[PDB]
RNA sequence: GUAUGUCUAAAGUUAGCUCUUAUUUACUAACAAACUAG
RNA sequence: GAAUCUCUUUGCCUUUUGGCUUAGAUCAAGUGUAGUAUCUGUUCUUUGUAACA
């Protein structure tokens, strides 16, 4: 397990890529750290680093310091200071999200600040108004490097990938729109998976395109909307009413 | 003569059947490009074949005057030239934009024009030949002249540009301040008029002259053609005009007075309207239903 | 005449319109007054106000219809009608 | 200069807590107006710094505190307390949250307590709706049948783990079917020992099958038109069981 | 005839060229808007949401 | 010729009359016989 | 005798002139090509009966 061992150095300091992005312009804007005088070619890229949870989990200083905010670069898979990082370098389990119960509707599980509503792109950190658990998973075209697959195999790959990242409520790949909808037991598992599979690939090492892994543009994990079919609205309303009845019991026990 | 009764069934797609045309001068086949499925051909009654190799719906399905192969303009960024006898692969134009109506010059089977929606038109042979970039908007519909040798283009702009046989530069660009656009247009078969729909619910008619200015009172006003890609039609040797609308109605027209004749109540916006070059009184129409009602 | 007299005469006209046609509870905490209002009377007032608005609408269209001195567009002939009404 | 709303749970189980005021600290996360921001630490040696993220007027418009963003009286989310007030009064009291910037500023500067804030504001109507709440509560692979869509994957993992002593799992919800998978030979023998038997999660019955085939998600169906059809046929097979 | 026709062309010149180009631009907005709705109705009868 | 304005999928959100045809006239053009803008 | 509809007149203005200064200021001295617009000239047109499902 991960409670026993210490967290590993996932990458050296010298083995990180530079913070200067890929050149998408003429000159480098050192205030916003971006490129200008031209916009042709994608800023977006396949991320070079993956998570690999069972190898790289472990006990950091964050367990010694008692802090229970997770590590944004463990989820990206690109921490330099492995066992010394102030944040947590393991999967969010039930007890850690249980200790996140006081602050996870204000901050996320990485210490980032949740904003008013979502972006126009529906991707980012998240809201304090929706108890959002479902992640839209698009961008599967370049995540497969435009390889012809059946939808059941892609759904199997997305199920096996997001099974590494916590407890799963429900995954449904859409064959007609080429996207998944990965719903989790907790909100913090959804936050951790959105940071985790940000711009990685669904490619297995058993396939021939493993050398040309970082060619296209990877996944697109984003926060999803409500599920607009009335059956999932029905299950949403009845699960929210059951959680409200639990909170009825809590409010009567309080006063 | 006028169409007056909704005669035959022809149950095509359960989807839209978004394109209907005829073989010129031999009214034997039709074409029907539905939303989900592929192209079907009805005779006169009978059926012939499907044309698999599309995934998305199809704007227009234009023949040649060689008539052996038609041209498919699908929404899936791909233009395919299909034989009417076997149905094989001549070209597969994988494009950049969703193509508009895809037409062919009456002289050559080589000469072959594809409209786009990124404001360009590409001429081809049996393979790029020459671009065409003067429309500012997405280009909607194309035509030609008697026996070709020039070319007609109209867009989501109000402009109509007569281009020539492989020449970028327009002879005339047709624009006023009150024109909506020209979303579809067919040559009147005396090959001297110039009819075109416009989303003031009106069918304008220009000339084919050097002094190219329009003629008054030949404007066909009583429609609801505002938000659908509705076709025009012409009878044998130019006796009437048929045109669909969004009232689930088909409207015919005279020439000298240009007034309403038959307001049929065909059971969804009636869009694709063709005459016969053989039968001098009957008109094939299809809306978004798929059932191809013949009048 | 004047807006006071004209309000008075329109009130007399609407009472003539009714002549051609023809409890109160409160809570403790909220104190909001619930008045029982009969549905026939509610939608009869609604149909009456819509009929008055449509009657005024059609009479105003009747005034809009009339065209019979020197003008370029429609607003101009309205302004010339205004000057012809100023000339007494 | 109003003092902040910070409830007893954000500050924590201490009596002497030293916070830091910054006048015109940051834009609040509701209306993007600046305000005096109070950041502190729950203990003296806490690693987490806790700051107010909304202004005082946005706090009193929702009757919520500024740090944990829950109710001042009840310490619960805004959406759920609005849902509870809708359960009580039979009136859909919803919190009208803005989306335009000028609408955010406009909706925060006005003197009103919007949403369900007025009910929990004074303690009298708070305890009135509380005993109305009391009046309401007085009134090595396997295949799985019979999974209604309200049964998650994590409950199917948790009940099988609870009946054992603690292994992956694949459930097609549009096909309403389930499957379980592991590697240990003795774990399947122990799963047979701790029982087509029935899994009882929350009285919802799930039938088990020893599935000798190695199922992928393709075994549950290749498409969505197969999933609903197989779900109907398998519910008819359940009626054949019954 | 030419001078009288030009005179009755210039007496019609009521709106300025900025008002003329605003009527032109609002006409272009309505034409682009109805073309956008035309394209959406085609894609909605198609099924592409 | 400027100011300035407008367009631009890489990323997929879940069920008398009708007509051809020429002359004339009017307004426009950084289009021609190295440079000129509010 | 009670009242509806249509007109005529009156009253309300109903798509009803929404700043200023030196009237704010000054007015072709060509051609060819082209575009746009208009005039004029020119030609053409005016149903019963029977059987079967
Ligand atoms: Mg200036
Ligand atoms: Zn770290
Ligand atoms: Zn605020
Ligand atoms: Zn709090």
């Amino acid at each position: 397990s991960w409670r026993d061992k210490s967290a590993k150095v996932q990458v050296k300091e010298s083995e990180l890529p530079s913070s200067i992005p890929a050149q998408t312009g003429l000159t480098f804007n050192i205030w916003y750290n971006k490129w200008s005088q031209g916009f042709a070619g994608n800023t977006r890229f396949v991320s070079p680093f993956a998570l690999q949870p069972q190898l790289h989990s472990g006990k950091t200083r964050g367990d010694n310091d008692g802090q229970l905010f997770f590590c944004l670069f463990f989820a990206k898979g690109m921490c330099c200071l492995g066992p010394k990082c102030e944040y947590l370098h393991h999967i969010p389990d039930e007890e850690d999200i249980g200790k996140l119960a006081l602050r996870t509707e204000v901050l996320d599980c990485f210490g980032r600040e949740k904003f008013a509503d979502y972006r126009e792109d529906m991707g980012g950190i998240g809201s304090f108004r929706k108890k959002n658990k479902t992640l839209y998973v698009g961008g599967i075209d370049g995540a497969l490097n435009s390889k012809h697959l059946k939808p059941a195999q892609i759904e199997s790959r997305i199920r096996f990938v997001f099974s590494r990242l916590g407890d799963i409520d429900r995954i449904r790949y859409v064959e007609s729109k080429n996207c998944g909808f990965v719903k989790f037991k907790y909100q913090a598992n959804a936050e951790f998976a959105k940071e985790a599979m940000s711009n990685q690939t669904l490619l297995l090492p058993s396939d021939k395109e493993w050398d040309d892994r970082r060619e296209g543009t990877g996944l697109l994990v984003k926060w999803a909307n409500e599920d607009p079919d009335p059956a999932a609205q029905k299950r949403l309303q009845e699960e929210l009413k059951l959680e409200s009845l639990n909170m009825m019991v809590h409010l009567i026990n309080n006063n | 003569y006028l169409p007056k009764k909704v005669i035959r069934n022809y149950p095509g797609h359960p989807e839209g059947t978004t394109a209907l045309k005829f073989l010129p001068k031999t009214g034997h086949l039709i074409l029907s490009g539905g939303n989900d499925h592929t192209i079907k051909i009805w005779d006169f009654y009978e059926c012939l074949r499907d044309f698999q190799g599309h995934n998305k719906p199809i704007k227009a399905l234009r023949f040649t005057e060689d008539c052996q192969s038609f041209l498919s303009s699908s929404f899936d960024r791909s233009v395919k030239i299909w034989d009417t006898e076997t149905g094989k692969v001549k070209t597969r134009l994988h494009l950049n934009s969703t193509p508009a109506d895809v037409e062919s010059r009456p002289t050559n089977p080589h000469e072959f024009i594809v409209g786009l929606s990124n404001s360009k038109i590409l001429h081809y042979d049996d393979g790029l030949v020459q671009t065409y970039d003067h429309h500012l908007s997405s280009i909607l519909a194309l035509k030609y002249f008697p026996d070709g040798s020039k070319f007609i283009s109209s867009s989501e702009d109000k402009t109509v540009r007569i281009w020539e046989n492989q020449i970028n530069v327009p002879i005339k660009q047709i624009s006023d301040t009150a024109q909506h656009s020209m979303p579809f247009l067919n040559v009147h078969p005396s090959q001297n008029y110039f009819c075109a729909q416009s989303m003031d619910n009106r069918i304008y008619s220009f000339s084919l002259k050097p002094k190219y200015k329009r003629h008054p009172k030949k404007i066909f006003k009583g429609h609801s053609s505002a938000g659908y890609g509705i076709s025009l039609a012409f009878s044998g040797d130019g006796r009437y005009i048929c045109s669909g609308d969004s009232k689930s109605r088909l409207f015919t027209w005279d020439w000298n007075t240009s007034r309403l004749l038959n307001n049929i109540k065909i059971p969804k916006p009636i869009t694709q309207v063709d005459w016969h070059p053989q039968e001098t009184s009957k008109v094939i129409c299809s809306g978004a239903a798929g059932k191809i009602y013949v009048c | 005449i004047s807006y006071d007299q004209l309000a008075k005469l329109s009130y007399e006209k609407t009472l003539r319109n009714l002549a051609t046609q023809t409890k109160v509870q409160k809570d403790t905490k909220t104190g909001k007054i619930t008045i029982a209002d009969d549905d026939k009377l509610v939608n009869k007032l609604a149909v009456s106000l819509q009929s008055e608005s449509k009657k005024r609408y059609e009479a105003r269209k009747r005034q809009m219809q009339n065209a019979k001195e020197s003008f370029i567009n429609d607003k101009n002939k309205q302004f010339n009608e205004k000057l012809s009404r100023e000339s007494k | 200069e109003p003092p902040p709303n910070i409830c007893e749970q954000c500050l924590g189980d201490e009596a002497n807590i030293r916070m830091t005021k910054i006048p015109q600290g940051s834009e609040c996360k509701i209306c993007t107006l600046p305000f005096t921001l109070y950041h502190f630490k729950t203990s003296k040696r806490s690693n987490n710094i806790i700051k107010t993220l909304i202004c005082v007027r946005c706090a009193t418009q929702r009757n919520i505190c500024q740090c944990c963003m829950l109710d001042s009286r009840w310490h619960i989310p805004i959406q759920l307390r609005d849902h509870l007030i809708s359960l009580v009064n039979e009136e859909n009291v919803m919190t009208e949250e803005a989306k335009n910037d000028m609408m955010k500023r406009f909706l925060s500067l006005k003197n009103v307590k919007l949403g369900g804030a007025q009910i929990t504001s004074d303690p009298s109507e708070a305890d009135n709706i509380v005993d109305k709440l009391k009046n309401i509560l007085l009134r090595k692979s396997f295949f799985l049948y019979n999974i209604d869509a309200s049964i998650p994957e994590w409950k199917i993992t948790d009940t099988v783990s609870q009946l054992l002593g603690i292994l992956s799992l694949i459930v097609n919800h549009k096909a309403k079917c389930g499957g379980l998978r592991f590697q240990s030979s003795e774990l399947g023998e122990r799963f047979v020992s701790k029982i087509r038997g029935v899994l009882l999660i929350d009285r919802f019955r799930i039938f088990i099958i020893p599935w000798s085939s190695g199922f992928s998600a393709a075994s549950f169906g290749t498409n969505t038109a197969e999933n609903i059809k197989l779900s109907l046929s398998l519910n008819k097979l359940i009626q054949l069981e019954l | 005839k030419e001078m009288l026709a030009e005179a009755r062309a210039r007496l019609l010149n009521t709106q300025g060229k900025k008002a003329t180009r605003k009527i032109r631009e609002r006409m272009l907005e309505e034409s682009k808007r109805i073309a956008e709705l035309q394209k959406r109705r085609e894609l909605k009868q198609a099924g592409i949401n």
